[PDB]
């Protein structure tokens, strides 16, 4: 149970809406993108800093 | 950071920051010039390293640019990197800091 | 084990290496985090990002600071990276030492320890010393 | 929005006077004891 | 008899339906217009700048929120600790732009909930019982105080406080692992453990208390009609209970002491909520948990993981991606 | 308080929070100035007093453009302070050519019926041109000047799209990455654009302060708003106030 | 926007283009970073390479230390979602 | 306005008035029982709990 | 490899006593003396110590100090002419903020400690004045300040 | 390819032997290994759109988007009004229902 | 070319007939700008119904 | 339209509890 459509599809077309579910979800990817290279060993990912996803600043 | 900013060459008074509010300096809401970024909700810290460069309304541009003295850099350098952040066992810094520190 | 190639760094601009003594790691990497940690920690800078303290920004400083001798000479006099203005009233040193009181009970033995701790790091740690969070 | 505070401040007086006065009504004494 | 002895009569008797007392004369007005204040909001409120980048976040199910998804925004950053009543605002429309009513229904619910605690006291005494129920309630409060007023003071903006909504605590609580690395507090720890032993302890107690009913109804009738209001009869046929538990476990540990056995049920969960409530309390001034990184080293200087390190990488992944647009530079102090 | 010589006599902790730090100063006098060479325009402000937005509003039984008044959802935030320039003389009449200062500042202002209007009120690259050769009053000035985007390059979307920076496709559904064609139904809304606008502003001079070298008048503008990085159509704003500027 | 051609000219190349690049980029050529490039990074537009040398207060060591990597440097169109951010675009 | 320092949020005269009118209404009101206390050696007790009437 | 025992060390005095982790060492594995055994530094005034004490540099930035405060006292009567009290108590703190530092470095006969005692009287006499805004008395004091710093920088 | 482990996956070209040659960055600031500068082209065999090349950045990005989800098809999306969010097949619904009964 | 009727209202009609005018919205039935709708507006009725 | 069956549901949880408090089974 991880997406509402709806919120998604409105949030997609229009680049002004925004709730707290939307937030959890960028937290989500974050977690997902910084945490799979070295919890996985055996996949042998591999990520240039290029291309982890990240805010302004830090 | 307005400090060294300032000294590669920036005019600090007119740089527009990510949200287009104002990079280093902006407006408190009740008016007075106050510095950017996160930090706007701390604006009513007075401190003695930072009182001589504010005015009647605020922190002072043409103080700003021309007569920063290099003992208000040093405390200011000094106090950024001591803030008070730690750890139980006192490793100091934010919580997803290496162990090379001691100091709480 | 920290055998003796491991332990070996280049001291001059001509190329010749020297041979750490295993006390003289012990008290480098003592004086370097009780002196240098709270700006330097992992070998990046905290107030200037921009000039770090891995080998390759050492490398393309001006009077070029890869090696114990000029690691020790800018400690005695900074400089720009350039190499044009003395920034010797807004950085530790020998020099400002009545301006910086941490600085008044340093030998040149601290020093050369000092400077070894910081070449040493990056062949242990590798791509982990001034490489930021990332790692 | 100055009436909007006399109204609001009135409404709060009177029902902490009406706490304090309470209060000081010998309440000790009020209990299955007497 | 004067009209004040009358007044005074009616407001400390026991014959009402609802005990009111002198603390009710402070829990319900303040309840009600919280109560009132928090439907209005949750229902029809417009979106609030959370953040104080003029990036408005809508709350409210007319808005296009679900009832998961649906809070009630905290106030701005731009205010930070300011007092805002309404009467400060220029306009309402500007009261409920910069979030308003967060602090509002905070500020009325937090004296709700203590007077709450006194008006328990109040019957208590009334009754003529012992006067430490309240004591208990004290932990939920504690918790709840704890948050909503003691993190925002610590950090420094009413903006840091805990949304009322769903998915707002799951974003608080994503965002304090992130940045004080709870879960390594011994306070935590504690908690967790007395919200489990608590529930143990509840099954337990049901399950022997249930299990030694007399039989008094035959086969159509539920069990629970065999009990009658008033009647005396201990709460459990020991011979049977007692020695269930003393051949389950060690002989040894039974207690066959009703008031050591209650006592012992009523002191852990409620130490353990105590505790947890500080080390929040504590973490609002920067007082992490344990930090383990890179602790284990070969004999050439080389790191060896654990799942400590693990555990940081999650956090660095929460860290850098949370509030995308509200930094400028590189330290989150 | 009124005048910068009394503003100059408080304090700062006599001033925080009373709301005077937003305010302009008060000129007293009816002089002339007459600008020598090498002259520049320091410590210039201006502050708004009056907005409007326009819109097609019904009167009787017809529709026209008319401008309609908007209320300020923000706080005191919005007043212009420190710009300098440089003045000069063509042909007898004086020019401004705005160099520096705090010439931005953020406003959001709502419209009857609900409506949020974000815009950057600001006077940045503003070449003015008066009708005349000395500051006396009845001096006027005016010029166009340059609107720069409201939102920079490194903005994140709620979805976590820039300008330079961030994601370029929806990642939250994968199904419209099919086909010949992709997801070419959300080209808009997936590439960010910045683009400049333009606005116009007239000033007038009431008082001269030889004394001081003081000068102080009223003003009426007129820009487009925000764009959302090039999503939907900008409006049109207009606004009135007062300023005030020193010669020195 | 989702496709920008001269990307590789941004600091991940050998060459630099003058008019969109950050002062990062000179990091890599000694003896220019604190002096020069500052400089370089907060004047207008520059319609060639040659421009470079007409800025208003170059003193003579900037122009040959700038003369000395002149054939690193290119000048493209101005993008101002990128030379807004010349001194500080949120990289440490 | 709102960071001032004005002693209890007063700064009119008609919430100075509205303060002093609510504690003098009920304490009027509470004299009207309490009133006729006296300070003579003889209404104290030697207890933990005020039985003595009123 | 395949079989070997582990290094020890108990306490520091039991065992190698130097392996890149020990603790509780306080010295005893470094030939060198300490400030103290719970310091890492040796003694400052120690005879290999690179930094002596009142070489030519620290007198001249002291000097520096001086010279440059008295030119930046020569500016508070146009302040309290103006009554502009915010600028009067800044250019105080601003660059004089080393002032107390430098005078009392360059002081050692009693006549200089008295002439830095009146001197600093006098500055705080002149800040409390311009804080009450008390013209009068606040440019006595500033006539005063310029006087004795004058006398102070002539005595050295 | 993306793990079916995921739900977001970074865009990577490797060569045969797992060393990256270009990517999409995320941030295009000081990138190294963006499709522009490196200059990938992309053909096509079998299918419909057999024998055809294309040299232009945008096209090689979006085929390169496409193909980390493994074929390529087209789809008729207006029948039924897709949304555009994967679902389960009837493998996995029985599995869900039995057993959690079981 | 858009009035009320054509919306399908039904109670406000009689509500608009003997004197409601104003929304707290800001607007007017009638089409103007309003800065203090009051107490009686299109909601307060409604709210007073209700209570 | 589904902010309408919210509410009646909210709602109607809320008479719920009314009901239980003010009309409830005697306990003797
Ligand atoms: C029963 C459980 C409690 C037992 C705890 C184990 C005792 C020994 C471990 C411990 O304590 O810790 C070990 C330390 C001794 O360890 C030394 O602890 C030091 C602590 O750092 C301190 O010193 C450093 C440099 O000296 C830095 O200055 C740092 O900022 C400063 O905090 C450094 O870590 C040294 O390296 C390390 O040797 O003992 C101590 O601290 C000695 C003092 C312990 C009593 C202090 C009272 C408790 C503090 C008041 C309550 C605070 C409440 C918090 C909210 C709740
Ligand atoms: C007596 C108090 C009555 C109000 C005093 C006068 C208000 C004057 C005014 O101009 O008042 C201004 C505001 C008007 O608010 C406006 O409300 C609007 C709401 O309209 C929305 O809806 C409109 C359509 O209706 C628009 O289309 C658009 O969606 C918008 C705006 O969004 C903003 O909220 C604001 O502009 O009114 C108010 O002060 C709000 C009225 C008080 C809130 C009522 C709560 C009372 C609950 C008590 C329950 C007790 C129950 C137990 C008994
Ligand atoms: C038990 C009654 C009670 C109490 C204690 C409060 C308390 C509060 N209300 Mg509330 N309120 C109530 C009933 C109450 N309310 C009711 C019934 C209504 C409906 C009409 C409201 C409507 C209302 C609104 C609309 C607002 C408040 C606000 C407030 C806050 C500031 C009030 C203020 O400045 O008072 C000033 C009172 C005094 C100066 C007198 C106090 C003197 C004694 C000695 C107290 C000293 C205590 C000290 C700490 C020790 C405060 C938390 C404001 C708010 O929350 O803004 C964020 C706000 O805007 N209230
Ligand atoms: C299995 C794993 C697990 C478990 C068991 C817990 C357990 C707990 N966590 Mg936790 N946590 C976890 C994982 C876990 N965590 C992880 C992985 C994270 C990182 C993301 C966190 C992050 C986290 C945070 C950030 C916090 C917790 C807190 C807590 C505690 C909850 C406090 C509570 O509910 O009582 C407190 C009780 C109340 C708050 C209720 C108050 C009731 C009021 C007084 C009255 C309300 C009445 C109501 C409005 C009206 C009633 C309706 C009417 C009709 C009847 C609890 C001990 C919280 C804590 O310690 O609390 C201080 C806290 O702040 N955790
Ligand atoms: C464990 C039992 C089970 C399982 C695994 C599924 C599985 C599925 N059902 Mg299903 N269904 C079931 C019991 C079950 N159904 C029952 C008991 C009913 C009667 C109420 C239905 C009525 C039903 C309908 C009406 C529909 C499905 C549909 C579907 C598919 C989505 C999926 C294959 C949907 C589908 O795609 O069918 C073509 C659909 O429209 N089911
Ligand atoms: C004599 C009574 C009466 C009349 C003439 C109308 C007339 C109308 N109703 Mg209506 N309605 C009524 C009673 C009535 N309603 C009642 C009792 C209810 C509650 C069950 C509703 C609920 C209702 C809804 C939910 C809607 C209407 C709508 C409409 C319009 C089509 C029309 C003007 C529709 C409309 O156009 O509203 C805008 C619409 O959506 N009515
Ligand atoms: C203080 C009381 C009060 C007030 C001021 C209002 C005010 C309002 N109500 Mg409300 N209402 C109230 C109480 C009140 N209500 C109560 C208690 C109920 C429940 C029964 C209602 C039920 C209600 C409904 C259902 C509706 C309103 C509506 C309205 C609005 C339009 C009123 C209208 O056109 O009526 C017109 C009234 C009449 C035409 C009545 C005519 C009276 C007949 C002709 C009497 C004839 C017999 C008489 C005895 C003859 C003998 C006398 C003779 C000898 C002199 C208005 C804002 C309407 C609206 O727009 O709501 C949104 C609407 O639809 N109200
Ligand atoms: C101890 C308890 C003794 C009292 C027993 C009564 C307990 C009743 C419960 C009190 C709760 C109601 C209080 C609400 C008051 C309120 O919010 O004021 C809100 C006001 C703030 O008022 C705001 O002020 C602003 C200032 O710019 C603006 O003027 C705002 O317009 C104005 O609203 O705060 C106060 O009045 C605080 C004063 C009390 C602090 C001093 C206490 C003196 C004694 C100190 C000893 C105790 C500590
Ligand atoms: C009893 C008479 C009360 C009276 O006329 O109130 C007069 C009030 C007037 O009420 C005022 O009206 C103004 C515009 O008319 C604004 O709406 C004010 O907010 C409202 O208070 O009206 C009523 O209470 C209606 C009475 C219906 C019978
Ligand atoms: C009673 C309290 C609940 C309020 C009623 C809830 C049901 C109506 O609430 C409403 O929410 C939105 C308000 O903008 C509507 O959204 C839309 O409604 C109209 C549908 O004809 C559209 O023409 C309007 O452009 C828009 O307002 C939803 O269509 C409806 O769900
Ligand atoms: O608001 Mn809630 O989270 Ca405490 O850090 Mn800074 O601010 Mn925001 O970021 Mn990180
Ligand atoms: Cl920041
Ligand atoms: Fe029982």
């Amino acid at each position: 149970a991880y997406d509402f459509v709806s919120q998604e599809l409105r949030a997609a077309e229009d680049p002004e809406f925004e709730t707290f579910y939307t937030k959890n979800i960028l937290l989500n990817e974050g977690i997902r993108s910084w945490m799979a290279a070295q919890d996985q060993p055996h996949e042998n990912f591999v990520f240039p800093e290029e291309v982890l996803p990240r805010g302004n600043a830090l | 950071f307005l400090v060294r900013d300032q000294r590669l060459g920036a005019n600090v008074s007119s740089a527009q920051g990510p949200t287009g509010l104002g990079k280093y300096l902006m407006r408190s809401p009740s008016g007075e010039i106050i510095f950017g970024g996160e930090t706007m909700r701390f604006w009513d810290l007075r401190a003695p390293w930072v009182e001589p460069l504010r005015g009647p309304n605020g922190l002072d541009i043409n103080k700003i640019k021309n007569d920063i003295q290099p003992w208000q850099e040093r405390r200011a350098a000094e106090y950024m990197t001591h803030a008070p952040l730690g750890s139980l066992n006192s490793v100091g810094g934010v919580a997803t800091e290496i162990n090379s520190v001691n100091y709480v | 084990d920290l055998d003796e190639a491991t332990r070996t760094v280049v001291t001059d601009s001509s190329g010749n290496t020297t041979v750490l003594t295993p006390e003289q790691v012990k008290r480098g990497k003592r004086l370097f985090n009780a002196t240098c940690g709270a700006c330097h920690t992992g070998g990046i800078t905290k107030t200037n990002p921009n000039v770090g303290l891995d080998p390759e920004a050492l490398s393309l400083a001006t009077p070029r600071r890869d090696n114990i001798s000029a690691l020790v000479d800018y400690l005695k006099n900074p400089t720009t990276y350039d190499g044009l203005e003395s920034i010797a009233e807004i950085h530790p040193s020998i020099k400002s030492a009545d301006i910086y009181p941490r600085m008044r009970s340093l030998t040149d033995e601290d020093l050369y320890s000092i400077a070894g701790h910081i070449m040493l790091q990056p062949k242990i740690v590798a791509e982990k010393w001034g490489g930021g969070k990332i790692y | 929005m100055l009436t909007l505070k006399i109204l609001v401040y009135t409404t709060v007086i009177f029902f902490v006077s009406l706490f304090i006065f309470g209060f000081l009504s010998s309440d000790p004494s009020r209990n299955p004891n007497r | 008899v004067s009209l004040w002895e009358r007044f005074c009569a009616w407001i400390t008797s026991t014959e009402n339906r609802l005990y009111i007392g002198w603390f009710g004369c402070l829990m319900f007005p303040t309840l009600l217009t919280a109560t009132s204040c928090f439907i209005i909001a949750f229902i029809a409120a417009p979106p609030v700048d959370i953040d104080g980048i003029r990036e408005p976040v809508a709350g409210s199910l007319l808005y296009g929120n679900n009832i998961i998804s649906g809070a009630v925004i905290p106030s701005s950053n731009a205010i930070g600790m300011h007092f805002y009543p309404i009467w400060e605002a220029a306009s309402v429309d500007e009261w409920l732009y910069n979030g308003g009513p967060y602090q509002l229904i905070v500020l009325h619910f937090l004296l709700g909930v203590a007077s709450y605690m006194g008006r328990e006291w109040e019957l208590s005494y009334r009754l003529g019982m012992r006067p430490w129920i309240f004591v208990a309630f004290s932990a939920p409060v504690a918790a709840a105080s704890a948050v909503f007023l003691v993190y925002p003071i610590g950090q420094g903006s009413f903006s840091d406080g805990m949304p009322l909504g769903i998915s707002g605590t799951f974003n608080f609580m994503l965002v304090f692992q992130a940045e004080h690395n709870i879960l390594m507090h011994p306070f935590h720890m504690a908690g967790v453990a007395g919200v489990f032993g608590g529930s143990l302890f509840s099954a337990m107690h049901g399950s022997l208390v249930t299990s030694s009913l007399i039989r008094e109804t035959t086969e159509n009738e539920s069990t629970n009609y065999g009990y009658k209001f008033g009647q005396e009869e201990e709460t459990y046929n020991i011979v049977a209970a007692h020695g269930y538990f003393g051949r389950l476990i060690f002989q040894y540990a039974s207690f066959n002491n009703s008031r050591a056995l209650h006592f012992f049920l009523a002191l852990w969960p409620v130490l353990g909520i105590w505790l947890t409530a500080m080390g929040i309390s504590t973490m609002a001034f920067n007082l992490n948990g344990f930090n383990f990184n890179q602790s284990v080293v070969d004999s050439q200087g080389r790191v060896i993981n654990t799942w400590a390190d693990i555990i940081n990488r999650a956090d660095l992944g929460m860290e850098v991606m949370h509030e995308r647009n509200a930094h400028n530079f590189p330290l989150d102090l | 308080a009124i005048t910068k010589s009394e503003l100059n006599q408080l304090s700062y902790l006599q001033v925080k929070g009373t709301g005077l730090a937003n305010r302009c100063s008060e000129v007293i006098g009816e002089d002339t100035i007459t600008p020598k060479s090498g002259a520049r325009l320091v410590d210039m402000c201006i502050e708004p007093k009056a907005w409007a937005v326009e819109e097609e509003i019904g009167k009787a039984g017809k529709t026209e453009k008319k401008f309609v008044n908007s209320k300020v959802m923000t706080r005191q935030t919005y007043t212009l302070e420190g710009i300098e320039g440089s003045l000069k003389t063509d042909g007898g009449k004086i020019v401004f050519t705005e160099e520096e200062g705090i010439d931005y500042a953020p406003t959001t202002v709502q419209l009857p019926g609900g409506e949020r209007v974000p815009f950057l009120f600001t006077v940045k690259e503003l070449v003015a041109t008066g009708n005349g050769g000395a500051f006396k009053p009845g001096f006027q000035m005016g010029g166009d000047f340059s609107v720069p985007s409201y939102r920079t390059g490194l903005f994140l979307d709620p979805k976590g799209r820039g300008g330079v920076t961030g994601y370029d496709m929806a990642v939250a559904l994968p199904g419209l990455q099919s086909g010949e064609e992709g997801d070419a139904e959300l080209f808009k809304e997936n590439n960010k654009t910045f683009e400049v606008g333009n606005g116009r502003i007239e000033m007038e001079v009431n008082k001269v302060n030889a004394e001081e070298s003081e000068i102080g008048g009223v003003f009426v503008a007129s820009q487009s708003g925000d764009t959302d990085m090039g999503s939907k159509v900008p409006k049109k704003i207009l606004t009135k106030g007062i300023f005030y500027a020193k010669i020195q | 926007v989702v496709d920008y051609e001269n990307v590789a000219l941004l600091g991940g190349s050998q060459t630099v283009d003058l008019n969109n690049a950050n002062v990062r980029a000179y990091l890599r050529m000694p003896g220019m970073y604190p002096a020069a490039a500052g400089k370089i990074v907060t004047h207008g537009p520059y319609k060639s390479v040659a421009d470079v040398y007409n800025i208003p207060g170059l003193t003579n060591a900037e122009k040959e230390v700038i003369k000395k990597y002149e054939s690193r440097f290119t000048a493209k169109a101005v993008a101002p979602e990128y030379a807004i951010d010349r001194i500080n675009n949120g990289l440490y | 306005t709102e960071g001032t320092n004005e002693w209890f949020g007063v700064d009119d005269i008609r919430v100075l008035a509205v303060l002093f009118i609510g504690h003098y209404f009920i304490l009027s009101l509470w004299l009207g029982q309490y009133g006729n206390a006296t300070e003579d050696d003889d209404a104290d007790f030697f207890g933990e709990i005020d039985y003595t009437g009123s | 490899a395949a079989g070997e025992s582990p290094r020890f060390s108990v306490f520091g005095v039991i065992g190698d006593g130097t392996s890149y982790s020990e603790g509780a060492a306080y010295g005893s594995d470094q030939s060198a003396e300490t400030y103290s055994p719970y310091s890492v530094y040796g003694k400052v005034g120690s005879k290999d110590a690179l930094f002596e004490a009142g070489n030519a540099g620290e007198i001249a930035r002291k000097k520096g100090y001086i010279v440059e405060s008295q030119k930046r006292l020569k500016n508070l009567p146009g302040y309290v002419e103006k009554k502009q009290w915010f600028n009067v108590k800044d250019e105080l703190t601003r660059y004089m903020y080393e002032t107390r530092g430098a005078v009392r470095g360059l002081a050692q006969t009693p006549e200089q400690k008295k002439l830095a005692k009146a001197f600093f009287q006098a500055i705080e006499e002149a800040s409390l004045q311009a804080t009450l805004k008390n013209g009068d008395k606040c440019a006595a004091a500033s006539a005063d300040s310029i006087k004795l710093l004058d006398q102070f920088y002539a005595s050295l | 390819r993306m793990p079916a482990f995921f739900e977001t996956f970074p865009v990577i070209l490797v060569d045969k032997d797992g060393i990256i040659r270009a990517d999409i960055p995320f941030r295009r600031a000081e990138s190294k290994y963006s499709i522009e500068q490196v200059g990938v082209t992309v053909d096509f065999y079998g299918g419909k759109l057999n024998g055809q090349t294309f040299k232009d950045a945008p096209t090689v990005k979006k085929f390169a988007r496409k193909a980390q989800l493994g074929e390529v098809f087209e789809f008729d999306r207006t029948s039924l009004e897709s949304d555009g969010v994967f679902r389960s097949s009837p493998r996995g619904w029985y599995t869900f229902g039995h057993a959690n009964f079981a | 070319l858009n009035p009320m009727w054509r919306q399908g209202m039904f109670v406000m009609p009689f509500m608009t007939r003997l004197g409601i005018t104003d929304s707290w919205g800001g607007w007017s039935i009638t089409g103007e700008s309003v800065s203090n709708p009051g107490l009686w507006s299109f909601e307060g009725v409604a709210l007073s119904h209700i209570v | 339209m589904e902010a309408l069956v919210y509410t009646f549901l909210l709602i109607g949880t809320l008479m719920v509890i009314f009901f239980a408090v003010f009309f409830r089974d005697t306990p003797r």
